[PDB]
Parts: C-alpha cells; structure tokens; sequence
C-alpha cells in the first residue's frame, strides 16, 4: 500500500547496516539516476541521516520530480528542493495498482492559492475560492473540490501506468554516523603512517592522542584550510589528531 | 475549566530592548581560536523585544510567527510549560503541540481544536493530579509523535531571585523544525530587564515536521487576593542577517558581532 | 505485426522442426510468452504457457526453450495431425498504448 | 460439462449494429476474467478486450471507440455491442474465460466462434 | 415562446451511433424491419424524428 | 438563432487573443465545468486551433 501523491509518507531509517546491492540488482527497473553521489559508490560511505518518501503517480509524470521542474505535480503536491541530494528509484508498476474496474484509490490536488516550500504536505481539504463571493456546502461555480482522483486502467499506455516511486535524501558528512554499508574493522595504531577510513573520510597519516574537549553534538574537527585534522573514534570515544608524514 | 468568561483585560505589552541574547552554533563541526562569518536568521542586536507578564490581570495572546522565534522565560513556580503551533489552530490544519510538565517531552503534530482558558484558578487545590485531562476532544488522523526526556524541573515554589532564565529559538528550514536550548541558573536581576550578558544556544533538536505554520500562543498553566508565581517572558522575531563569531581556545562563543547596525560594526 | 515469424514451416515425418519467435523488451524481454496452435476447423489449444509448465492432456514431446529474447519451440516425431498454424502471445507494453499482442503465425504443413 | 456457448450471426449491413451474447456454465461465473478476441480471414488473431464478470471492462486502443460492453451477473450472459462496421471487419469471434487474475495464466476455455460478414 | 417554439427537432431513432463530429443530415426514413417501406405507415414502419 | 442538435454549427476560432476573464464576469451563468485543464488558468495556454 502506497501513499497518494498530495499526502505521501515519510520514513526514519537508523542504526542499521545497508546494503543496495539487493536492491539495484532488480532488472525491471525503469529509472535510477543519482544527483550528489554515483549508484555504484554507495557501498562505503556513512550518512549522517536518511529519509525514505514514497507515493505513486502518472507514468507521464515521473520525470517531473527532478529538482527544478514545474506543473501540476511539482508545485500543488510535492516539491523537491534545488539542492537535493540522494536520488530517485522509479519503476513501472502496472500489474499492482492498475486495475481492469478502474482503480479509484488515488488522489492528487489541482487547485491551490498559491505554492509550497519543499517538503511541504497539507492534508487540509477545504473548498477553493474562485469568485468574490464565497460558497459553503457544496462547491460548483466558481468554487471547487481541490481533490480529483487517478483514473488508472491496464488498456493506458505508457504515460498512464502508475510509476511507484521512493525517492531517498541523506545529508553527507556534516553529523555522527548512523547507517552504513558492511566492512571489517582492523584495529588502531598509533604513531605509525597508515591509511585510515574513518567513517568514509580517507587520508593518510599518524593518529597521535589529543586533548582537546569536543562538545556532545559535535563529530569533526577542522582548521583554517578547511581540512579535518580531530576526529572521534566510532568504537572507542578517544579523540584522534591527524597530521601528515 | 471551559467557561465562557470574556472580561479579557487585555494590556498591552511592553518594550525592552533586547542586548545581545538569541544568538547560537550555526555549524556542527568543532573549531578553535578564530573568527567565522555566518549567514543565517538571527535576532537583531538592540531590538525592541517585546515582553508579557503574568501575575488582577492576566494574558496570553496569539502572536505572528514570521521566520523563527526567540523565547525567553524567567519563571521559578514552573507556570508556562507548553507551545502551540500552527496556521489556523482550528481542528481544520495540522499543529504542534509541545509539552514538557511532568512526564517526558511530548510534541505531537496534529490537528487540534482549543478552548480559552483551562483552569479555575490555577490549580485546585494544592497537589497535582488528573483532572479534565481531555484537552483535545478529537484527532481525526495525523502522523508525527515524538517523546523524549524532559527538561530541568523546578521544585516548590519561591517569589524573586528567580534564577531559571530559559532562552529557546525556533526556527522554520525547509520542513524541518530546529529547537535551540539555553538554560542560565543563578539570575539575580531584579529590577526588569534581561541581563547585560553573552549565551550562545546549544542545538537540541531538528526534525522533521513539514507543514506550515504561521501563529502561536505560549501555553501556560474568589473576590481579592490571590497567590501565583509571577512570570515574565519576552519575544523577539528574527531577521536574515550576517554574523561575525568568536571562538575561543576551548571552542565556545565568546563574542559576535553583527555587520549593519552601526558603522563601525 | 511486431512479432515475427516465419511464413511458413515444413518437414518430413521423422523429423525435428524447430519454429522461432522474436520480439523485443516490450514483448518478450520482460514476462511470459505463450504458444498457440490451430488446426484447420478446431479451435485454439494450448502448447506451451508459464514457459515452465506443460498442461495437462498434451504430450511433452513439444520441447521448448527461451534464447535470450527469443522463444523457440522443437517437435520431434511428427506426424499428420501436426499440420496446423503456430503463433506466439506476449502481453506487450508501448509507448502509444499496451495489449495481448498474438504474433504473425507460420503455416506448417507436409506435402 | 463446461463450455460457452454464443449466437449465431448472419449477413449485416456496413454501419449496422451487432449485439452478441455468451452464456457461460458449469464453473463459478463470478471468479474468472473474460476475453473476447477477434480473427480476420488470411490474417492473424487479435483479442477484442477483457471484461470483469461484475463490473466495467477495458479495451484495445486500436478497437475502442465502437465496442460496447453490458454484464449482467444473474443470467451468466456477457454481451458485445459493435457498431460503425464497414467491409473490412468481416471476421470471426470467440468469447473465452481466463485465470482469476487475468494477464499472465492458462486459457482452458474457448469461444465456438461466430461470423459476421458483408455480401449481397 | 408563449406562441410556442417548434423548431428545434431531435432524433429519436437512428441505424447506429454516429462517427464523433459529424455534420451531415439524413433525411431517410428509419425502418424497424429489413423490408423497404416509404410514403405512408405500415407494417413495422414508424417515424424516428 | 442557433443551429438545431443534428446540425450543430461549427465555427473556426485561430489567430485572436482569446480573453475568457470577461466572458466569465456574466451574471446568468449556470453550469460551467471543464476537463482538459484547470478552469482558472484558461488565459496561460496556447493552441494551434
Ligand atoms: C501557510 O498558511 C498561511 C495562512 O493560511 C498562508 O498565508 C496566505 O498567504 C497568501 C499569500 O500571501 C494570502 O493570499 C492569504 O490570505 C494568506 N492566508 C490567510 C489566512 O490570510 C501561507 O501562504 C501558507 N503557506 C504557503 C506556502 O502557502
Ligand atoms: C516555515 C514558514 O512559516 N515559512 C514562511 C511561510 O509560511 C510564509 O508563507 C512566507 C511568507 O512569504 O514566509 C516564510
Ligand atoms: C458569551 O460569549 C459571547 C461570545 O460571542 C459573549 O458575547 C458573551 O458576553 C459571553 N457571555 C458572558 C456571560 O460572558
Ligand atoms: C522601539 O521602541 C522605542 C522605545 O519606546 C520606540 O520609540 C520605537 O518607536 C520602537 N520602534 C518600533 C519599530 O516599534
Ligand atoms: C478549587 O480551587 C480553586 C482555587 O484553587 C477554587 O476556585 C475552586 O472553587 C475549587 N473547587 C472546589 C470544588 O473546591
């Protein structure tokens, strides 16, 4: 059961250990396009957070959730910001949701007074105004019913199959980590030129011991040159000092 | 407790001019020894801040909500516990409901409806309990909630030397609410105004909420005379500024200074 | 008219006759194909359906087999009533619209 | 013990209208989809549409526009309406049942087949 | 019209639905049967208009 | 006078600006829906005919 467009649902996803091998191996995929990382390098890197929407719209549409679109859909339902990052898994669906009766489960709003912030979501349902003088009851002349519904049949074509889609947004780097791909720790040394991956962050040099007090909140360190040279163990709670050879 | 009362004596609230408070971490990466500019929406240095009190008289009016807000409570009895949030606060919109009395932390994004004033006259009589616990009398459908370890507590009840000073921001990012936390103990002005000091806030939380908000009132808990704590709580709105920090050696905030009020700024 | 198939089929009795049918994504490079034959005055039966399963009340001697994007269907041990009409199905999806695509069909017949 | 049986049609004038029946028995009428295909004289085959025994029903693009479709869920009949006929779709049709959830399945029934041609 | 405005017609009656967007009239009288029949009523013979 | 139902006038409109604003500030108006597009933003699109 997938939400509608107008009224999608958000999810949490923490303190697990991720793996999209089993997901982009799936063949009927019809679409997976990444904007701030590669679909290929997804597998050693820890974010900070993610997030998992999900709705179901028009196959018509689906090209309409890229960052910096315009219509019917991307600005009176759910509208992503111009900087997104993560990216966006859509596929046909046409054997599920369609429905030979016709399948009337699924909404999206027309009419609104005016635009949405991204991530935006208004469940409310009251009736447009459209002329000077407002109506009440039922709507009709000059105001109408904001919510019209999918008509979706097997006969459609193309442009006409709902394509379910889940759109994934982390942020990179910025917080303490909490969900990651699968690798095998290999202990600590000190003192010793090595080629630490902490957390995904690469580098390459000698982990003294340092003092300095890091607040609750805080994961990284950094210095004038904008490079990170204190980091905190993820095992441990030590806190590191990185300097070159 | 829902009693058609009217008589709302409705004073109007006062100025103040509000120092330097409101200011906060921007980044969530540590740093020592060195100045760091910062573009984001920050309380106006010297900004008539606007102040309630509550003590005859007695107000809670609905206030406009435009790009965040600073709240700053010196308060000892543990009277104003709670926040609303939301467009409309009419059962037809989505609204925040923050409330920190006894329990845990709870914020609940849903829709409400509201009556005037609960209460008979604070609290009956002197002890703590469940009574006209049906503040909402429906909820038709909603998604967010939320619990978490409450704040500090205040025990018994003292009139002056009121020590809490709580300073909160809220603000409004691309559907996610960020809550700043500051508490100052130990709080000796009393004259009036806010002391002549320096805090920056600590983040608390920032989730994910996504809905609109645009107003919100402060929630808060016989012929002649009548014992209640006396509370003061001052507002402030905040304005798309740039701010040059300070950091020490220890990587806190010393000083900050903002660069279009005076010249010399 | 996307499908495509021989015109026409033939062979000795005794022999294996091997009859293709290739489409493409939309038609066979997704989902299931289906193989019908018909003989003159009768109506459709079924050969081969689920292209892992044989029905019942049908002799396995129809072998069948899927090359990549192609099915091909081999008959050993043909007789007389083998001369009948051989078509492949395929629910096809395009970008005007979608249906239950049958192909062109190859007579097949013995002197 | 199960089969469909339909109507017999004769010569019909272009631009008539043609209304056809299938009766189906011995197996539960409300439990399976229905096809009703259509095949042209030196030519292949073609499926006319698909139909819920208790419900609307959904056609081929190319064909829709002059096919109409009634059910009536007590008698075990379904019916076709065509209309705006011409010289060309001289053919033969069969009403068929399918799997339960349509698509992808088995296809055990069959329609007898009717004609319906154009002469004078 | 108080007088009465009879002159606006529909049809009743017609050999099978038409092509969408048409404008073309038929006066040809409708016929239930398969036999011609014109001029007056008749067997199986009634006015469609 | 208008054309009857089985002889419905058909007129061509191209190649004018269109401005539906003051044909919907008219004050005997009943039943006005549409289904192509939205009925409020009739005067931002553009036809070939
Ligand atoms: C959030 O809600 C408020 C109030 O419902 C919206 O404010 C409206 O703004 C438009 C344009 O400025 C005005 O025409 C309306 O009159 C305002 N509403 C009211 C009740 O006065 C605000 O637009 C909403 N947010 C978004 C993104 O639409
Ligand atoms: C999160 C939030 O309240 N953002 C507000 C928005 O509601 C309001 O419509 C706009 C005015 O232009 O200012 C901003
Ligand atoms: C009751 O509420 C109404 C609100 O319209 C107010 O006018 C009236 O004065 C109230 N009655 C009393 C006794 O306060
Ligand atoms: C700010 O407060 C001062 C002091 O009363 C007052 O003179 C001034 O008009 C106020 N400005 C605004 C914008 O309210
Ligand atoms: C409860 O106490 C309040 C004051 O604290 C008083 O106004 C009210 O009348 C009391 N109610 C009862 C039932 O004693």
């Amino acid at each position: 059961r997938f939400a509608s467009v107008y009224a999608w649902n958000r999810k949490r996803i923490s303190n697990c250990v991720a793996d999209y091998s089993v997901l982009y191996n799936l063949a009927p995929f019809f679409t997976f396009k990444c904007y701030g990382v590669s679909p290929t390098k997804l597998n050693d890197l820890c974010f900070t957070n993610v997030y998992a929407d999900s709705f179901v719209i028009r196959g018509d549409e689906v090209r309409q959730i890229a960052p910096g679109q315009t219509g019917n859909i991307a600005d009176y339902n759910y509208k992503l910001p111009d900087d997104f990052t993560g990216c966006v898994i859509a596929w046909n669906s046409n054997k599920l949701d369609s429905k030979v009766s016709g399948n009337y489960n699924y909404l999206y709003r027309l009419f609104r007074k005016s635009n949405l912030k991204p991530f935006e979501r208004d469940i409310s349902t009251e009736i447009y105004q459209a002329g000077n003088k407002p109506c009440n009851g039922v709507a009709g002349f000059n105001c109408y019913f904001p919510l019209r519904s999918y008509s979706f049949r097997p006969t459609y074509g193309v442009g006409h199959q709902p394509y379910r889609v889940v759109v994934l947004s982390f942020e990179l780097l910025h917080a303490p980590a909490t969900v990651c791909g699968p690798k095998k720790s290999t202990n600590l040394v000190k003192n010793k030129c090595v080629n630490f991956n902490f957390n995904g962050l690469k580098g390459t040099g000698v982990l003294t011991e340092s003092n300095k007090k890091f607040l609750p909140f805080q994961q990284f360190g950094r210095d004038i040159a904008d490079t990170t040279d204190a980091v905190r163990d993820p095992q441990t709670l030590e806190i590191l000092d990185i300097t070159p050879c | 407790q829902c009693v058609n009362l009217t008589t709302r004596t409705q004073l109007p609230p006062a100025y103040t001019n509000s120092f330097t408070r409101g200011v906060y971490y921007p980044d969530k990466v540590f740093r020592s020894s060195v100045l760091h500019s910062t573009q984001d929406l920050f309380l106006p240095f010297f900004s008539n801040v606007t102040w309630f009190h509550v003590i005859k008289r007695f107000d809670n009016p609905v206030l406009p909500f435009n790009d965040g807000v600073y709240f700053a409570s010196i308060e000892k009895s543990n009277i104003i516990r709670g926040w609303i949030f939301g467009t409309t606060l009419d059962s037809k919109t989505q609204s925040l409901l923050i409330v920190n009395n006894a329990t845990n932390v709870v914020i609940k994004v849903c829709e409400f409806q509201f009556c005037n004033d609960p209460f008979l006259d604070h609290k009956n009589n002197k002890s703590w309990m469940e009574s006209e616990f049906r503040v909402y009398s429906s909820a038709n459908n909603c998604t967010f909630e939320y619990v978490s370890q409450p704040f500090l507590m205040d025990l018994e009840g003292k009139q002056g030397n009121f020590k809490n000073l709580r300073e909160f921001v809220f603000k409004n990012i691309d559907g996610y609410f960020k809550i700043y936390s500051k508490h100052t103990p130990i709080l000796v002005r009393e004259p009036e105004d806010l002391p002549q000091g320096f805090s920056a806030l600590e983040p608390l939380v920032d989730l994910p909420i996504g809905i609109n908000i645009t107003r919100f009132q402060t929630l808060l808990a016989s012929s002649s005379g009548w014992t209640a704590g006396a509370a003061a709580y001052y507002v402030g709105y905040l304005q798309p500024r740039t701010f040059l920090l300070k950091y020490n050696e220890n990587g806190t905030i010393t000083d900050a200074v903002d660069c279009a009020l005076d010249p010399l700024s | 008219s996307v499908l495509t198939q021989p015109p026409s089929a033939s062979g000795t009795p005794g022999q294996r006759v091997t009859i293709p049918c290739s489409g493409s994504s939309s038609n066979i490079g997704n989902n299931y194909v289906y193989w019908y034959q018909q003989l003159p005055g009768t109506a459709p039966k079924l050969l081969v359906y689920g292209n892992n399963q044989r029905p019942s009340g049908v002799p396995d001697r129809f072998s069948v087999s899927k090359s990549g994007t192609s099915a091909s269907l081999a008959i050993s041990g043909l007789r007389s009533e083998d001369e009948a009409d051989y078509y492949c199905a395929a629910w096809d999806d395009g970008l005007s619209g979608s249906g239950w695509v049958f192909g062109g069909g190859t007579k097949l017949t013995v002197l | 013990q199960v089969q469909l049986v339909q109507s017999g049609a004769e010569v019909k004038k272009p631009g008539a209208s043609l209304k056809v029946s299938c009766r189906a028995s011995g197996y539960t009428f409300t439990s399976h989809f229905i096809h009703w295909v259509r095949q042209a004289p030196g030519q292949g085959l073609e499926w006319m549409g698909i139909i819920n025994p208790s419900g609307g029903a959904s056609y081929a693009q190319n064909f829709r526009d002059r096919v109409t479709m009634t059910t009536d869920p007590s008698t075990s009949t379904v019916y076709m309406e065509l209309g705006s006929l011409r010289s060309e779709d001289t053919a033969v049709y069969y009403c068929a049942r399918a799997e339960g959830s349509s698509w992808l399945g088995w296809f055990d029934p069959w329609g007898q087949g009717t004609l319906v041609t154009v002469s004078s």
